[PDB]
């Protein structure tokens, strides 16, 4: 409180979407606030606490819009915008890390955490269900299939590192897990042929016959049934 | 029955009566007689909303007439003195009052509580705090934070109740509490503190039991202040036992798959010094962690002490008790951003599906905390709902930067200014695959370097990598007139780590380099021999170049307890230059390290250090070239004389004095360190004083020279530079200030036994790293 101006709420919210666009939000908060204190009854609020969720997204903290949503979910429960504050949490507890030190253009994504992945994964789910029509919806669920892919690429990479140590009576387990819980993947065929090598390891000769009818049956068409799962790397 | 027709509440500014539709547990179109007449009340007084609500029930139109809760907008912050403003104001968010918050009076008494007394916890006992409650905009409050605090909490004397078996004076010499003094009054080392009145406490207990004292029975401790809350005066009661003689331990219960022998074996114990109970401590967790290393996490073990009077004995049977043998299900890792997940499955033991066992789990903890990337990680084990042999082991990581650049600069005694600069990083936006490039320079030295390295080749581990340098030397510079030459050194090198133990990690390294050595205006003896023989004279001068394809062996370890502040602890190695043959300059050198360490007091603690090594010739050079030799005296050698004046002096042109350098050198040193008890145990200097010797040989005899000799013996025998057992004593004292601004070793040394050519450095200082 160094300036004290009285001005307009329109005025105030042009100045503060162009200086989100020229990166200022500290004093963009803080002019938000302040039109907040003198004028509580205003869309303006909502428009505030989540477009410095969105700046603190730019930024490094996460507790402070994460407050401010669930104070505003506690204080107004039926604003339409929700949505947008549900997917700006699915936004901020996404980590996309914006950062062009490390940019790594690849970015697999799948080493992160499976903290923040199954959360979000939750989020998400909470999303969907809450509203079956919103202003976005093909993006929630790209993104969706997007993280369960890398939730299933991380066990698969676990699994692939377990199986460069000779752990076979670990990596069988693994495999399991994989094939009762973590279906519609792209990681279906490589694991399967990982299982059916350490059950020959394992010297368990009928669960290897019968899991390569299980593979002759669910995949007749793989380089994985020609050349033996072979370690990459 | 009544139908609710938009019951309107009176009495509000911004609740939207919208939303206490939503709130209220009755809707539109409901029965309420009495129900909630208070539900409502407990309902909105938490989760904050309001904190006076008079509910009627007159036409439809509730009067709510409520006083909304007042807003802390701006917290005013002073008076705060050891504490920091912001400090105060985060701890108080951690307790809400964030913007405008619903603030409540009960919280704030809440706070006040909590703030004087943690004040009182501190040396701040009477505290007028006057907190401003003042009433600004139409619900904006300021409170105002007013800390009125005494001088400090200072002890007159510390005295005990039957203080017969043991001196005050000793007594107050083991304790980490003093009286007020000459040594005291910088940086407070006298205040009072209640957390660090609870560890004195049982510090005393421990010193008492170690020293064969049972049960220490502690009656009372009474504080008392003085006038004006401005002194303290502290006085205990206690109750002794007297010594005992506990020879009779033994251990009794089921051992399933543990032999009992082995277990009697590791209860180390005698009928002899009466006992140790800290000795009784590190049984138990020998016991717990070998008895327990099997795969029995929960095994509990329970110990009873059986007093026998008269003799004045209590033996300790042990009724272990363990059971229902832990495997390991999985594990999981949490934390662990910007980071692989197989740079850290690749590093701890306890691979999957074993038994569980924490001398494996210890293992894996101190090799993934020797890592660096993180700084703090645990080791959780919570059950599964399969709970008959399955647990889950959920890791948890405390991330920390790795890569940065570094820009240094240090001075010493005579060189002056040095730079080091560079970048480096230990993950490169991926696995380890560590890469840096480092470049240090001196008004004598140059150092470029680039390497790239990678922890893991193989699937165990290999440190595989490449590495370019650039160094460069020449000494004819400033008043120090070492012998001149400038060389330089470029090329590549394989260098291969191999752990031949979970321990230890041995590692070779092959290299193919390129060195260009040119000398300055005319040169000593042993240079003109060399530019004749292998070199290329031009005129009065000489210059070399060619290949110096070169390997180097290494094995060192070091488990000291700490980096800096050394302790317990060794650092330990061997090193070998040997230039493979091939090229040119055929030669090799040995080398070894021992820094053994000794704390025999809780003050001052010794060190036994030495390092030895040899420079053997073989091949086709039968001599040893200058430029590779080993320059005897300086400060990490001898902390006497200078650096490079050990060895024979040989007078060049316009008369000065060139040192070569023997092919054998060796050195042991030992001191005695205790810190300064001035102000604190601010960690910023150590003092101590060494005593060592030195070591320099030659092997043949120096009789000619350009028409002077400067040895007082015409036919002085160089075999030793000395009589024999070739070596130079001195000795001295050395403090070094260790503020994180590098290290400052100033060393006061005076000689013992000086010859009459041997000078001397009575004060050297170095500044920084210097490396």
């Amino acid at each position: 409180a160094q300036i004290t101006q009285d001005w307009s709420v329109e005025k105030l919210y042009a100045e503060a979407q162009d200086e989100l666009n020229s990166s200022n939000y500290t004093r963009a908060v803080k002019l938000y606030e302040i039109l907040e204190s003198r004028f509580p009854t205003s869309r303006h609020a909502r428009q505030s606490q989540l477009d410095t969720a969105y700046a603190y997204y730019k930024d490094d903290e996460k507790d402070k819009a994460l407050a401010a949503i669930e104070r505003f979910r506690r204080l107004h429960p039926q604003h339409p915008n929700m949505d947008y504050a549900l997917y700006l949490r699915g936004l901020v507890l996404f980590n996309e890390d914006q950062s062009f030190l490390n940019k790594l253009a690849s970015q697999d994504w799948s080493d992160r955490d499976p903290k923040a992945n199954r959360e979000a994964y939750q989020a998400f789910a909470e999303l969907v269900q809450r509203f079956p029509n919103s202003k976005y919806a093909a993006d929630a669920t790209a993104r969706m299939v997007k993280l369960v892919d890398a939730l299933g690429g991380n066990e698969m990479s676990v699994a692939r590192y377990y199986m460069k140590r000779g752990a076979y009576i670990a990596a069988a387990n693994r495999a399991k897990k994989i094939i009762g819980s973590y279906q519609n993947t792209r990681y279906v065929e490589e694991s399967l042929a990982i299982l059916e090598l350490a059950y020959k390891k394992l010297d368990k000769p009928q669960l290897a016959a019968d899991t390569r009818r299980v593979l002759e049956t669910n995949f007749p068409k793989s380089p994985f049934l020609t050349h033996a799962w072979q370690p990459d790397d | 029955d009544f139908t609710i027709q938009d019951i309107r509440v009176e009495g509000l500014q911004r609740t939207e009566p919208s939303t206490v539709f939503n709130y209220l547990p009755v809707k539109v179109g409901d029965t309420y007689n009495d129900t909630h007449g208070s539900a409502i009340i407990k309902s909105l007084y938490a989760t904050g909303f309001f904190d006076d609500v008079r509910v009627e029930t007159a036409d439809g139109q509730l009067l709510l007439t409520v006083i909304e809760r007042p807003t802390i907008g701006s917290l005013n912050i002073t008076g705060a003195k050891m504490l920091q403003n912001d400090a105060i104001k985060k701890n108080l968010e951690s307790f809400g009052l964030a913007q405008s918050q619903y603030f409540n009076q009960a919280t704030l008494n809440q706070a006040v509580a909590g703030l004087k007394e943690e004040y009182l916890g501190r040396g701040k006992l009477n505290i007028q705090i006057t907190p401003k409650v003042t009433k600004l905009a139409r619900n904006r409050v300021d409170i105002d934070i007013t800390i009125d605090e005494g001088k400090s909490a200072k002890i007159t004397d510390i005295e005990f109740e039957g203080n017969q078996v043991y001196s005050d004076r000793k007594l107050m010499r083991q304790m980490s509490l003093t009286e007020g003094g000459i040594w005291t009054w910088l940086t407070r080392s006298d205040r009072f503190d209640r957390q660090k009145f609870a560890q004195d406490m049982e510090k005393v207990t421990d010193f008492y039991q170690n020293n064969g004292y049972f049960d220490f029975r502690i009656l009372d401790t009474d504080i008392q202040t003085n006038e004006d809350k401005t002194r303290q005066t502290i006085k205990i009661t206690v109750h002794e036992g007297g010594r005992f003689r506990w020879g009779k331990v033994s251990i009794e219960g089921d051992t399933n798959e543990v032999p009992k022998a082995e277990l009697e074996k590791l209860l180390t114990m005698k009928p002899g010094k009466w006992y140790e109970r800290q000795q009784m401590t590190a049984v138990l967790g020998e016991i717990q962690n070998r008895m327990g290393s099997a795969g029995y996490a929960y095994s509990e073990i329970s110990v009873q002490p059986l007093p026998n009077a008269g003799t004045k004995t209590v033996d300790f049977v042990l009724h272990i008790e363990p059971g229902r043998k832990i495997y390991v299900n999985e594990i999981h890792i949490t934390g662990n951003n910007k980071t692989r997940d197989e740079v850290v499955r690749r590093e701890l033991r306890q691979m999957e599906s074993a038994p569980y066992d924490t001398s494996k789990l210890q293992r894996s903890k101190e090799r993934v905390e020797l890592l660096g990337y993180f700084d703090n990680v645990q080791f959780d084990a919570v059950p599964l709902a399969g709970t008959p042999d399955k647990v889950d082991l959920n890791m948890s990581l405390t991330e920390r930067s790795t890569g940065s650049l570094d820009l240094s600069a240090g001075w010493v005694q005579d060189t002056g200014l040095v730079m080091s600069a560079g970048v480096s990083q230990d993950n490169l936006f991926g696995t380890g695959k560590s890469a840096a490039l480092r470049a240090s320079r001196s008004k004598t030295t140059l150092n470029g370097s680039l390497s790239f390295t990678d922890p893991y080749f193989t699937a165990d581990g290999v440190s595989l990598g490449y590495d370019i340098y650039g160094k460069a030397f020449d000494p004819r510079k400033a008043s120090t007139s070492v012998k001149q030459y400038k060389t330089t050194t470029a090329g590549g090198g394989v260098r291969m780590g191999i752990p031949v133990t979970e321990y230890d990690r041995v590692n070779f390294g092959l290299a193919a380099e390129h060195l260009t050595v040119n000398t300055y205006n005319k040169a000593p003896k042993r240079y003109a021999d060399f530019i004749r023989k292998y070199g290329k004279t031009d005129g009065a001068d000489g210059s070399f170049k060619g290949l110096l394809y070169k390997g180097t062996v290494g094995w060192g370890r070091n488990k000291t307890d700490s980096a800096s502040w050394p302790t317990r602890g060794y650092l330990t190695g061997v090193n070998a230059e040997i230039a493979l043959p091939g090229s040119k300059l055929q030669y090799y050198s040995a080398t070894h390290n021992q820094t053994w360490f000794f704390p025999l007091s809780k003050t001052f603690t010794l060190m036994l250090g030495g390092e030895v090594g040899i420079a053997g010739g073989y091949g086709r050079t039968k001599e040893i070239p200058f430029f590779e030799n080993f320059y005897g005296g300086g400060l990490g050698s001898v902390r006497g004389y200078e650096s490079g004046t050990l060895g024979p002096k040989v007078y060049d042109e316009y008369g000065e004095k060139i040192s070569y350098g023997g092919n054998k050198k060796a050195n042991v040193s030992a001191e005695l360190l205790f810190p300064m008890p001035g102000a604190k145990d601010a960690r910023t200097v150590r003092l101590s004083l060494f005593a060592d010797a030195g070591s320099v040989w030659d092997g043949r005899t120096y009789t000619a020279a350009e028409n002077g000799n400067n040895k007082s013996v015409y036919s002085e025998n160089a075999h030793k530079s000395t009589f024999t057992n070739e070596l130079r004593y001195s000795a001295g004292g050395a403090v070094t200030w260790l503020s994180p601004l590098g290290p400052m070793k100033f060393s006061y040394a005076y000689p013992l036994k000086k010859k009459p050519e041997d000078e001397i450095q009575r004060f050297q200082f170095q500044l920084g790293t210097t490396f």
